[PDB]
DNA sequence: CTGACACGTGCCTGGAGACTAGGGAGTAATCCCCTTGGCGGTTAAAACGCGGGGGACAGCGCGTACGTGCGTTTAAGCGGTGCTAGAGCTGTCTACGACCAATTGAGCGGCCTCGGCACCGGGATTCT
DNA sequence: AGAATCCCGGTGCCGAGGCCGCTCAATTGGTCGTAGACAGCTCTAGCACCGCTTAAACGCACGTACGCGCTGTCCCCCGCGTTTTAACCGCCAAGGGGATTACTCCCTAGTCTCCAGGCACGTGTCAG
DNA sequence: GATGTATATATCTGACACGTGCCTGGAGACTAGGGAGTAATCCCCTTGGCGGTTAAAACGCGGGGGACAGCGCGTACGTGCGTTTAAGCGGTGCTAGAGCTGTCTACGACCAATTGAGCGGCCTCGGCACCGGGATT
DNA sequence: AATCCCGGTGCCGAGGCCGCTCAATTGGTCGTAGACAGCTCTAGCACCGCTTAAACGCACGTACGCGCTGTCCCCCGCGTTTTAACCGCCAAGGGGATTACTCCCTAGTCTCCAGGCACGTGTCAGATATATACATC
């Protein structure tokens, strides 16, 4: 007689039901257990928040207020865990960190 | 100015700047030049050329990084073609 | 119609930094990042099922994939809040 | 009747210098440009052949950038930004 | 534990006449077959999915073979599969 | 009359079709997939063994052992590309000394 | 202490197989270090597989799967 | 007394060990080292007899590959001896 | 495992000296013999290719002399003596 | 004997005769070699190799007569390779 | 029914008019064959056979032998200034060559 | 059975040199010569019939082919032989 | 008079639709076609009679094609001959 | 009614070649597949000639093919020349081909 | 005496097309003889075809056929 | 003013290989053909095309013979073609 | 200062609430093999010392290679007119492959063996 | 001169290979839900082409910083010797836990519903 | 210093390129019967394996006759001009004979009953070849 | 020293007879196409005047083919060694060559309708003309 969303049950922002659907249609297995999409949504939300916090701090260092791909590059390439997770990836517009090798700089 | 002072300025700049650096039109014709050997009268979405150009610039920058390390190990500062060859071989693509 | 995550990244951004906006390009990047990590985890979960000749994916397969793929400091906090979420859901 | 002559000079030496000036490069041997263009051609061929293979399987005559993304991804060099 | 060993042995007796094969090499071959099977079925699945098609057909396997194998091996593999499917038809 | 004998193949079309369906690759599998796949796997098997037996004959031995397989795979300029990351137990290495090291 | 059970002559023999004619004496402790970091990685993965199965013995398949995941596939031990 | 020149035997060692296919590290010490590392991630583990051989084959193949790369780095440096910097460059370009 | 190897030294230099002596040749530069084998090889390649083509169309495994006679006639240098 | 006293005698001798002059066995082994390119498992009837030998020996005698005429035209007694290459070109080979 | 008298014996020929007419019809040269073709063709084939054999027997007689062998047929065909034109491309097995030395080669 | 012209060549031989026999190698050469000239003449006779839109090879076609294929003096005597043969056959 | 003067034009339009052909060169093409036709039909007829066969099949055409045309033409010609025949049948 | 050449996907007439075979006496039987194969072969060779001739034309920037272009075609492909060596083409002329010893 | 109508200039120009840079003064009469032989060997065949057809007019198809039988097939005037 | 030997012969060679007109005159050849033919049969008649086909064949034959003659001429290390070059070429070709 | 971001509106098709059927996984009990444990001995290998000359690498010299700066010139980027190939959607229907069932012989596990390999040793040749 | 590699010969064993039982996974005959092969439409955005702009492309001069070379030296590793220790083989114990099984259930896929979340489509203002 | 071919703008006229009628060449379908595909066999002639001796092939020597690199030379033919002639053009005129329609009958395609001319086989006996010695070139 | 010529030995090939069967012969009808008769309209031969491009004869200059000379190095004639060709005997089995059953493929026939081949059209691609540039020797 009333409807309340599973993500609001879980206390998550990400959609539980969309992940559950995407699993079942992805053929990854012939069964999906009820707890899996909550866990997976929580993991993805955690990683999203971890990226966005660093991107926000990079934006504040520029005193900008709009996040742009440069700031995501600055986030990923400055956390030793994020870089190890995301080593095989090129980010559009991202450029590089300023990183002159010590032998090159003058005496 | 003496050698390298402006090269230093350029490196600091272009590591700061983030625009694409190859000219669109030449790269576009070079796509239109090569693909035809596989199939003539190919057509291209305008985005696909940009995605190609992004990939090729990232790949070449990373190669130049590895090359520069190879160069300092020889205790040179000039990158040499043999540095490219060695880098490519240890990477395992040559 | 296209599905996307373009609501939920914004919600999380409002929780982390309610002053800050995000460009549509960076939203697209986030969308591909989410699709990528999703496919990695779902892949290794499917592998870990078949090695044991099991048929389903449970929370355990997600947890083990999470410990295999993410470096060690992420893995603890992720598994903690995964089990916190699941305890809330099942309660 | 039109058939393309080479545009091998089209990737100007200024353009290669500007790219290399992103990767830390103080200095460049003058013999680098030929080797670079060779390497670049090899790479382009190895991507386009896959792209065109995907184009053909879909029977499309127009190449779509998703083809390029998938060409990179199968080759391992995944690209974020033009799709997902 | 089903294995491909008998089929490798049959194939061996069509290329070299008086030669036998150790179990260590047989186990290597038995792993090689499984590896290339998994790779090809992988890419065939992706090609089916991207075009919104439900089905893997001979076209998907051909396209995967052209993508995974080097060019001359791809040519002769396609020639073999074409001859097989034609004569089977 | 087994489908392998219609295709003219030794590899088991039945088994490879079963494994295509059971492997969760796609929700439908057409009859042209397994014949083509089994034919290509036969081809590559025979390809490797034909080189391996030559090495074995040069060894003047009646038996193929892994050292011969490693010589096969690493000598062919294209199989080395397909199996470039693979390492073979008990296989050893190809004889390889840089010219600068010799007198 | 068991790190010193990989003796100097064993490192010599391995460097000989890879075509190394002359070796500086500092290489040995570095080589033991590199080997240790490799072993730590592989064993951590192996144990993770063993635990998800609720086994107590490490099996060879656990090692084969771990090596495949790391991307350096081993042929010879089944799988 | 008879004495070969320096390196006359080193080449013979190369030719000898590239021809053969045996394992070269002592089995028992290697197994003890394996049991010493595994004790960190769990206690009262056990190992099947083949698992330690699989680990030894993997580790020996890894080190032979690293040594060939080290030798190419040393020759690039205009040297015959391999030194630690050649390992550290090899590992950097490999992305380790 | 039985496979042939080059026998091109088999046509002995004395044999060619005797042939050229049937042509009435008096004096011969030594460089001649390897050219002469090369020419002979191109000839043999041609004739045998034709012969094999005939053998195959009949689905035979033995080369018959009529295959040779017909190939020679098609080349236009008719041989009398072997039937046909 | 003086140089060429016997060369003439050999000419007179062999033009009188009608035997085959290449060694049969090596010619056969060369035929069995060349055939190996266009197929394996080929066999040759005993007369076939003789037919081939007759053909090739007469071909070469004709080429050598043409070569000799070319050499004489060159104001030379020795035949040299250029004389073959011209002979073949005017023949259109 | 009259007693047979072979058409060769009406033409005054030894060559088989019946066989040559059969081979003209069966050889797919044309869809109709008239009775004047085979007699004429057989006559010309007889003429050319006797022409060659008359020279070959003379060569055989100069060899002081009772038998004709291919050497003598080569002598006949290559000596006649017109038969050499008809059979100029033909080569005869075991035939060899006519003795032929350019005058420049011989000594003064 | 491999039909051959051998008996007819042997009959002709015993009218020019009644002392002489002939080896089988030479007999096989003659047996090939007959087949060769037969095929050439029937060839050109066929073409001459076709070009004039006639259905038929007659004595005129064989005469014309003979004058085209043989050298002149041989053509003259061949025509004289064929003419005498066809005349006496017609008179029969 | 019959001639091939339609079909050469059609093929030309496929190859180069902007381009014209002079009637002299059309006559040349007509004689070229008649010549190669007569060569192939000749050798097919020979290859029938050597085997004491009565018909001309596709095999006789294929073998004549391989005998008369140089090696690079022969492959592509036989390929599209068999492609045409598979479509027809 | 639908034409056999449009069945075959060929421009050249299948039925005309089939008729010309039967009336050429080349054999007492003709098999059904032969004229398709033969038409495909003749069309292939015609296309190969015309393509080269067209490129010769546009080298001149002419737009009408004339026999000189066909001579330039045949004498510049090593397979066509070997197929067509015993042939003279009217109006065709020769290729510019001075021998190297003659040039100064 | 119509053979004088093949003038020396008409010969020289054909030698030029054949590539001849320098021409000996005795070449012309030999060339005329060679042409006369070729013409006779073609016309005799042409006239034989004309006679078998009973025509009194020579047709260019006869010349084509005279060349074709003699091996020197001509494209352009027929087919 | 005067050009030196061969330079205009060079201009002639390049021209006549570039040009493609028939080089023998029509009327003299037409009479020569009539003169030869009447010895085989008087009161013959000719289609106007048959003369052109004859002239085409004759020009092509002579051009080919002169090519072979020039090769025979350079073999003797001359540049002047000689009657013996024609005779040799004709003999090797097999028509003499 | 101008348009990308950030907001507001309609609405439809994706999700949630509830009942259903039946089979994938959790359980208790077992077997037994292959893993961990101890012991002897000899002898391969590792360890410790010696000798020394060939390697790594620190130094001075040098001439050329390409980094920095300018005037010339050219075509990449911009705004725009114009079209229509083909990309993307709606409609029809029928070619085909998912899933059942009765049937049976192709491939796996086992015993046996006999001979190819390996282990053994002696004499000739290469090479330092 | 003489050390190590090579090559030729004999012994005897334990692994590959043949036959055997046998059973479970492949085969054939079959229906039927469908989605994808084809037909038609239609409207985006791609390619062709026009004039304008001036940023960038280009060739050149020139200056000295750098890579390559010859030289030295000393110290540390390779080749060799004597000692000694724990590896390696092999025999005898024994019991923990991999691997298999029969019962059971509570968990998930399937289905109809209906209503509201978020995804096109319209807007304008404040961040750049 | 100055003559060759290349290139640009314009005229104009007819060869190419198109459109029309229509008829005879092709396609759709059914029919009859025989050329080629098949399964099984035989056996011969091809490829396998060995010994021995000795012709042939191979390696070295000697050396002088050949290929071919050089200077000399005188004439043979390419270049350039003024004279003259007849090949090419447009045209009037005719009619020999080339090409088509009509008639019909001389003849050769195809059947059949008949039978002896030519092929495959055994036998042999003597012409050739193999052998050797003495005279001449 | 090698070619020639005269003489003796003995064998395996040509040549005769024999069986026999299948391909040539004779008598015959009949569909036809080609031999002859007649027409008629093309284009070939004959003749005329005009045009000027080409052919012809000549001068002349030096580039080229023919000749004499040299030399050095490489095969041709000869010797000693040695090796695998050649002969001949014994094995054996793959695949050429033949056969009896069967069928599914192609030639034959009537149809009718539309593809492409004569006959009418006109316009734009080219040749021709004029102009003139710069490459070459």
């Amino acid at each position: 007689a009333k409807a309340k969303s599973r993500s609001s049950r879980a206390g998550l922002q990400f959609p539980v039901g969309r992940v559950h659907r995407l699993l079942r249609k992805g053929h990854y297995a012939e069964r999906v257990g009820a707890g899996a999409p909550v866990y997976l949504a929580a993991v993805l939300e955690y990683l999203t928040a971890e990226i966005l916090e660093l991107a926000g701090n990079a934006a504040r260092d520029n005193k900008k207020t709009r996040i742009i791909p440069r700031h995501l590059q600055l986030a990923i390439r400055n956390d030793e865990e994020l870089n190890k997770l995301l080593g095989g990836v090129t980010i559009a517009q991202g450029g590089v960190l300023p990183n002159i090798q010590a032998v090159l700089l003058p005496k | 100015y003496r050698p390298g002072t402006v090269a230093l300025r350029e490196i600091r700049r272009y590591q700061k700047s983030t625009e694409l650096l190859i000219r669109k039109l030449p790269f576009q014709r070079l796509v239109r030049e090569i693909a035809q050997d596989f199939k003539t009268d190919l057509r291209f979405q305008s985005s696909a050329v940009m995605a190609l150009q992004e990939a090729c610039e990232a790949y070449l920058v990373g190669l130049f990084e590895d090359t520069n390390l190879c160069a300092i190990h020889a205790k040179r500062v000039t990158i040499m073609p043999k540095d490219i060859q060695l880098a490519r071989r240890i990477r395992g693509e040559r | 119609r296209k599905e996307s995550y373009s609501i939920y990244v914004y919600k999380v951004l409002k929780q982390v930094h309610p002053d800050t906006g995000i460009s549509s390009k960076a939203m697209g990047i986030m969308n591909s990042f989410v699709n990528d990590i999703f496919e990695r985890i779902a892949g290794e979960a499917s592998r870990l099922a078949h090695y044991n000749k099991r048929s389903t994916i449970t929370s355990r397969e997600i947890q083990t994939a999470v410990r295999l793929l993410l470096p060690g400091e992420l893995a603890k906090h992720a598994v903690s809040e995964g089990t916190k979420a699941v305890t809330k859901y099942t309660s | 009747r039109k058939v393309l002559r080479d545009n091998i000079q089209g990737i100007t030496k200024p353009a290669i210098r500007r790219l290399a000036r992103r990767g830390g490069v103080k200095r460049i041997s003058g013999l680098i440009y030929e080797e670079t263009r060779g390497v670049l051609k090899v790479f382009l061929e190895n991507v386009i052949r896959d792209a065109v293979t995907y184009t053909e399987h879909a029977k499309r005559k127009t190449v779509t950038a998703m083809d390029v993304v998938y060409a990179l991804k199968r080759q391992g060099r995944t690209l974020y930004g033009f799709g997902g």
